[PDB]
């Protein structure tokens, strides 16, 4: 996996981390991200699940999301948000209205298996957790 | 298509039932076309061979011309399993043994000697 | 149990040919006689094939719209006609006997039989 | 199928009959089992394939039986040319395995 | 969320001898969880799910758990192999990870 | 389709035998029958194999052989210089309804 | 249609990891099946049956239906609100059917909201219809809705209510007067995107392609049967299997294993089956001779 | 056939053993290996199919069924323009010694209750034309 390079803000500004994948062949997997404390702590940041053109229930037409990444609400609270470009474009991650506190090197990391839905809604899949983190980039230090 | 009543296991058979069975006595078994004649002549169960379509003899060999008197049953399993038809023979039986006519039938008829003693 | 071929022909293209096979020592009411083409240098081709008596025949799709076969049965004799030489045509052409299907139904009895071949020549 | 070939590793004056046994765990199917010559210093030579159908260039001496279970390599007249390793195997349908062996000796 | 308490926080090089490292979840995990290695560097997994080994991970590693507890055993360490080990979790989510062992080799 | 045989024989002196081989596909070659023929330069060609139970009459144990699938041979024991004669691989072709033959091997 | 048109309530109560199937394909869970297969019986097990045909309402188990003996129940309106994954409908081929108000007839809401339901309403397919439903209610377990099976009778207890082709048992219990959902012969049933999501044991259904005419519709079908090289095929095990079968090579029709069609060969009129080839059956008989009409001579 | 002389390894590295199958075309010929270790019985290490997809034993897919010692430890392929066939080890063990026969495998038909799609299919057969056997030692 590769990443953006290093980034340097001021409180109150927002960074976009960039993640794109080294394979050409997608296979419904998800790609999160890890914040690396300087007190070398880890935060699981968030990730997003990247469909293979194939799942989705694409049988029927039209098109189900795996959607739900049950977001850390714990210490982002919301303020990042992640997203895929589209189905072969990179991941990025967008860090809002940051602080000197989220000073951290940023990465990516793929995880070993396709993640399975618990539940279903309307329109929309529920991932359950990801699967163990595999396939590990190398990160961008970003400080604000 | 006909069925076998059995061993109370019903199964796919190739041989006729009594209702199916018109007959002459002069060993010609005529019937209603689909189904070959079994004989179980005595206990051997001999299957009858067809000569056309709706009529069978013992052997074949075309025999010159009211109680049922042919013994028949649905036992012997007749035809069910041929051996293999090659798409070779399949055609040659259709283009070469294979055969309807009318001049052959006038060129029959003109030749016949008139000595009907039947 | 010998075919009898008579003749050659040369004809210029557009031009149409016939050939014949007499064929004698056999009863002829028991085998088919097939027509094969030879280029020179070329392989066999399959024309197609009359059934004596009956007159049936059938033809390679190659000469469908391009040949004819028929028999003079009390002649002894089967007739071929091309309606038109194209070039390719030129070469030999020979009748044979497909024998029975080897009678008690084995591995069948294939071309034992062939006439001398005619020469076309376009 | 652990074919065990035990007649015990027979010792033969040439001229005697040879007996040589095959023990099948489960049934051959059909009839699968081979036999094969091996001279010291060679390759094996196929003797028997299927249960008793002699190969091209061997000796009449040479005779397969058996079903089921229980197979046998008899080799009449013994010639001091057959005081070689003997070998069954099967060709079945989910392997082919091979027995242990035995030699002729005298 | 789920917790996990990492111990001992700091292990020394005991060279050549054999450490364990241990996680305590505050709930009661299945055997989901994974083992990662960041010498110096930018982290490897060790062990898939409570003990399997991740490709290219030498025998030296191995573990078990289930229920709260969950238990890394590196052995033979005469490959110092410095790291600062990590427990992470895959069963309730937001996915937690707890604060790091490390092992002075 | 079209049966496929080589352009020509491994040839060799006499005493040596040579295997002229043939293949096609499921449809002709495969199943049926592969009829062989031998045919020398100026005359009508002749039957070898798969004719007569696969040995008519007039023809020695020379010329010999069958295969399964979809091949098939004629193999020639001993390279006598009277057998210089370009071989035929035939058979039934069950998509045309009609006889295919091969290139010809060249002995 | 409209993907819309699809419930899609999904419920892990239990077994996490069921929905892997609906979203994947090729997620099945393909477990605990000898288990779940010994209730199972074969056609022959079951009492001979005679006498008419009659019909009866099919109220079977709550068990997961997996076996081709089991009796549908009759059908009716079914709610969205219990629905997980697509419903598919039987008639000789599969119908996707989406969601429906009980009297507008599309409801573009992914059955999330009330009073959306399917409607199902069927009778034996030469008049309309389907013989029969399958879908995967919301945690996990395969329902089926259909036409109702045959009361086949017999001497015996251990009679059979037949939603398949039951030749063996009673001559005239075809599918097209007993069928009642997918299964068309004991071991075979109708293929579709989801077959092994609802019917998850029916691994190693080798598939074939058949066709089947009822009234006046041709269906091209993909056929999944159970079938293992060595099993034993003699008449006594061959079923009924109603097909208007489509060409191998130039002499032999594809049908389903160890069964056969009505459909006579051409030349004979008679059927023709061959003893180590399980799936064919001969459309040419070899026996043929001159009609015996044309020199009747006076 | 006629196979190539002997060979000696250190344990790792690679090692093939080549099978000239000469006298007459790959039309149906199908060969294998067997091994012997010295003062022991006969080994079967697996064999390769010289057609097309109709015939792959029974399964009806792999080319190349090996025993259960050698269920991808070792390598047997066929080189089709070079009429010849070869075994090959990726890593050589020191266990990997003595005689390697090579010979040509004789297929028996399908048999039984089977489907006509498998029909050309064959199940396994016996060992016909050896070679000589090579030696193979492997050292340190
Ligand atoms: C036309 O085609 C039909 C098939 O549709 C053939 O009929 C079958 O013929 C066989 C052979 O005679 C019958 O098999 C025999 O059945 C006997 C009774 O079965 C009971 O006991 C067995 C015990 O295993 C139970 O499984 C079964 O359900 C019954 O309760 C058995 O006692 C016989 O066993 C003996 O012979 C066999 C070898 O044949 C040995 O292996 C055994 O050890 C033992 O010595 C045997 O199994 C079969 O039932 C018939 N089926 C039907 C439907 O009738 C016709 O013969 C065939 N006709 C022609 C002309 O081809
Ligand atoms: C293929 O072969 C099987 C045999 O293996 C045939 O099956 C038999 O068919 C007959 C005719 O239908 C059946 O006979 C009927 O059985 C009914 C059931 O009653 C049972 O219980 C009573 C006690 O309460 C017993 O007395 C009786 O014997 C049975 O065990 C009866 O209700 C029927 O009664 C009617 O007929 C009788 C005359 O027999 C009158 O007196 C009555 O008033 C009434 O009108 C009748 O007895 C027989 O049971 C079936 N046997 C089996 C084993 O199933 C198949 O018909 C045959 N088929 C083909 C080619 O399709
Ligand atoms: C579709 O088709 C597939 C096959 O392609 C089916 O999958 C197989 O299903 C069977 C039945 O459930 C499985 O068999 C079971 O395996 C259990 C564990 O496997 C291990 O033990 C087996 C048996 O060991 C003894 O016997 C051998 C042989 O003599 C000795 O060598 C041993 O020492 C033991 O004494 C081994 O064969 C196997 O390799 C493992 O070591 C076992 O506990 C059960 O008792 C039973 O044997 C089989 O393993 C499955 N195959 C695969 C590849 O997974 C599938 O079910 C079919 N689908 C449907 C719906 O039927
Ligand atoms: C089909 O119809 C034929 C008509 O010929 C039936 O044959 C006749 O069957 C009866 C009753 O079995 C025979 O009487 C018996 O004959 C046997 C010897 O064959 C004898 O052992 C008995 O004691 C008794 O006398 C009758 O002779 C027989 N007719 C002929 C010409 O043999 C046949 O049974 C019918 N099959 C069925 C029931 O479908
Ligand atoms: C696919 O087809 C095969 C073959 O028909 C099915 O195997 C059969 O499964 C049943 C159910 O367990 C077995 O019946 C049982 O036998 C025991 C005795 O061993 C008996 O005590 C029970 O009461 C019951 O009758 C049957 O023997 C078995 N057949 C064979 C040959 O093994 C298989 O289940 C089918 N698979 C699916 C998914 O439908
Ligand atoms: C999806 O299908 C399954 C399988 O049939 C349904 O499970 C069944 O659910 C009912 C309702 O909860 C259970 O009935 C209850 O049983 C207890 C037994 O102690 C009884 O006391 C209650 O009064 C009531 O009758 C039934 O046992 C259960 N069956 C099985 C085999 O698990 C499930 O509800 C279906 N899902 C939906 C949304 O409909
Ligand atoms: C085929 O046609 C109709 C329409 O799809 C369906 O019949 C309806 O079934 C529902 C129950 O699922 C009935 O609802 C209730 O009926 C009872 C009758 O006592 C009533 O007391 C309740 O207040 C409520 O209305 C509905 O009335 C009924 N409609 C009619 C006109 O029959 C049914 O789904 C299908 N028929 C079947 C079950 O095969
Ligand atoms: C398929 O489903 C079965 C349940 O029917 C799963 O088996 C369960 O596995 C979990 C693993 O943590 C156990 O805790 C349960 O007790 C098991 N249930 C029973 C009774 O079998 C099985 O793991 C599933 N397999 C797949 C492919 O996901
Ligand atoms: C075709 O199937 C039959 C069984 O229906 C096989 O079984 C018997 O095999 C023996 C072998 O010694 C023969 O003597 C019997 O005549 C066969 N039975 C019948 C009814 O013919 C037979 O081997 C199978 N053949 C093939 C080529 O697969
Ligand atoms: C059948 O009849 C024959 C001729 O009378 C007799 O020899 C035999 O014992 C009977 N039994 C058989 C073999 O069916
Ligand atoms: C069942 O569905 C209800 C309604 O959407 C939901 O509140 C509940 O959490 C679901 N149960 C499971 C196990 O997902
Ligand atoms: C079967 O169920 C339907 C439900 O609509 C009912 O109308 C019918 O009377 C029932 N039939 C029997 C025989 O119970
Ligand atoms: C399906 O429902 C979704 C709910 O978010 C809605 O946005 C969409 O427009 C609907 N699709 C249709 C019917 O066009
Ligand atoms: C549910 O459907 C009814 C029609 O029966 C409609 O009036 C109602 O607004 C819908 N509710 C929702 C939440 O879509
Ligand atoms: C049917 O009757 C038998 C006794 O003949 C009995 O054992 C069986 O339990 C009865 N029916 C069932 C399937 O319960």
């Amino acid at each position: 996996l590769v990443q953006s390079g290093a980034e340097v803000k001021k409180p109150g500004s927002s960074v976009r981390v960039s993640c794109k994948a080294s394979g050409d062949t997608f296979k419904t997997h998800a790609i999160s991200w890890v914040r690396q404390a300087p007190g070398q702590g880890l935060e699981w940041v968030g990730g997003t699940v990247r469909q293979a053109p194939g799942d989705g229930l694409e049988l029927l037409g039209g098109f189900v999301p795996i959607l739900a990444p049950a977001n850390d609400a714990q210490k982002f609270q919301g303020r990042v948000t992640i997203t895929a470009d589209g189905s072969t474009g990179p991941v990025y991650m967008d860090l809002s209205t940051l602080t000197s506190e989220d000073t951290a090197m940023y990465y990516c990391v793929t995880s070993l298996s396709e993640p399975i839905p618990r539940s279903c809604r309307g329109g929309r899949c529920y991932s359950g957790p990801f699967d163990a983190f595999g396939v590990w980039g190398q990160g961008t230090l970003v400080t604000v | 298509y006909q069925v076998r009543n059995s061993t109370g296991l019903y199964h796919v058979t190739n041989d006729c039932p009594n209702s199916s069975i018109v007959y002459e006595t002069a060993d010609a078994i005529l019937h209603t076309p689909g189904c070959v004649p079994c004989v179980r002549e005595g206990n051997a169960s001999r299957c009858w061979v067809p000569m056309t379509p709706t009529v069978a003899t013992r052997d074949g060999k075309l025999p010159a011309t009211s109680p049922r008197r042919h013994w028949t049953t649905q036992d012997c399993n007749c035809s069910i399993y041929p051996g293999h038809v090659t798409g070779h023979r399949m055609a040659w039986d259709m283009m070469m043994n294979w055969s309807p006519t009318t001049a052959l039938v006038v060129a029959q008829l003109l030749r016949i000697p008139q000595a009907i003693l039947d | 149990v010998q075919f009898v071929q008579s003749g050659a022909e040369v004809k210029k293209p557009g031009a149409s040919v016939k050939v014949s096979c007499k064929a004698s020592g056999y009863t002829f009411t028991r085998h088919a006689i097939h027509w094969v083409r030879q280029a020179p240098g070329q392989r066999l081709e399959w024309m197609g094939w009359i059934n004596p008596g009956n007159g049936n025949a059938k033809y390679s799709q190659k000469f469908q719209g391009r040949v004819t076969i028929t028999r003079d049965t009390p002649a002894s004799t089967v007739y071929m006609e091309l309606s038109s030489l194209r070039s390719e045509d030129m070469g030999v052409y020979y009748c044979a006997r497909d024998g029975g299907y080897s009678h008690d139904y084995s591995y069948f009895y294939g071309l034992d039989v062939w006439g001398p071949g005619t020469t076309v020549i376009v | 199928l652990t074919l065990t070939q035990s007649p015990g590793t027979l010792s033969l004056s040439p001229g005697e009959r040879a007996t040589l046994s095959c023990r099948a765990s489960q049934s051959v199917s059909n009839n699968y089992l081979a036999w094969y010559q091996q001279k010291p210093g060679q390759a094996p030579r196929l003797l028997i394939y299927g249960a008793s159908s002699r190969a091209t260039g061997i000796p009449d001496r040479f005779s397969g039986s058996g079903s089921g279970t229980g197979f046998t390599l008899i080799i009449s007249r013994l010639e001091p040319e057959d005081f070689a390793v003997y070998y069954c195997q099967q060709y079945g349908s989910s392997s082919i395995t091979f027995g242990q062996g035995t030699r002729l000796e005298i | 969320e789920i917790m996990l308490t990492q111990s001992p926080v700091t292990l020394s090089v005991s060279p050549g001898e054999r450490a364990t490292l241990s996680c305590r979840a505050s709930q009661s995990i299945g055997t989901n969880l994974a083992w990662y290695q960041k010498p110096g560097q930018a982290p490897r997994l060790l062990i898939h799910g409570a003990s399997t080994r991740a490709t290219g991970v030498p025998v030296s590693f191995s573990g078990s758990g289930s229920g709260t507890e969950f238990t890394l055993t590196i052995s033979s360490l005469q490959s110092e192999d410095f790291a600062v080990y990590y427990c992470q979790q895959y069963n309730n989510w937001p996915l937690t990870f707890g604060g790091g062992t490390k092992v002075e080799i | 389709s079209v049966l496929t045989q080589p352009p020509s024989a491994a040839s060799g002196t006499p005493g040596q035998r040579v295997t002229i081989s043939c293949s096609g596909s499921s449809s002709n070659i495969g199943g049926n029958f592969v009829d062989w023929y031998q045919q020398f330069p100026g005359t009508a060609p002749k039957l070898l194999i798969y004719t007569n139970d696969q040995r008519p009459s007039g023809v020695p144990a020379r010329f010999s052989g069958s295969k399964s699938g979809t091949s098939a041979s004629l193999a020639i024991s001993g390279l006598r210089s009277e057998d210089e004669a370009d071989y035929y691989c035939a058979a039934w072709d069950d998509i045309v309804n009609g006889w295919v033959f091969g290139g010809g091997t060249k002995l | 249609w409209h993907i819309n048109r699809t419930a899609l309530n999904c419920n892990t109560s239990l077994e996490t990891g069921w929905i892997a199937g609906l979203i994947y394909l090729n997620k099945f869970n393909s477990s605990g099946c000898p288990e779940r297969m010994a209730s199972c019986r074969p056609l022959a097990d079951f009492a001979q049956g005679w006498g008419p045909i009659s019909y009866a309402n099919g109220s079977g188990p709550d068990h997961r239906p997996y076996c081709w003996h089991y009796p549908p129940k009759p059908c009716g309106i079914v709610s969205a609100k219990s629905v997980c994954g697509p419903v598919y409908c039987f008639t000789p081929s599969p119908v996707v059917v989406g969601t429906t108000n009980k009297l507008g007839a599309p409801t573009y809401s992914w059955g999330e909201n009330e009073t959306d339901v399917f409607v199902l309403n069927n009778t034996r397919p030469p008049l309309g219809n389907w013989f029969g439903c399958t879908w995967m209610n919301s945690t996990g377990f395969t329902k089926v809705c259909g036409a109702p099976p045959c009361a086949i009778g017999g001497v015996g207890n251990n009679t059979l209510h037949c939603p398949t082709d039951c030749f063996r048992k009673h001559p005239e219990a075809t599918y097209s007067r007993c069928g009642s959902g997918p299964w068309i012969t004991p071991r075979c049933l109708v293929d579709y995107p989801y077959r092994l999501w609802h019917y998850p044991c029916t691994i190693n259904y080798t598939r074939f392609k058949v066709r089947m005419y009822i009234g006046g519709v041709e269906h091209r079908l993909d056929a999944a049967c159970n079938w293992t090289r060595g099993e034993r095929c003699d008449l006594e095990d061959r079923d009924r299997s109603e097909l208007s079968p489509l060409l191998l090579s130039t002499t032999q029709w594809q049908v389903l294993p160890c069964s056969f069609t009505t459909l006579p060969a051409l030349s004979t009129g008679l059927i023709h089956l061959h003893q180590n080839i399980v799936d064919v059956q001969y459309l040419y008989g070899v026996g043929s001779s001159i009609v015996s009409w044309a020199i009747k001579w006076e």
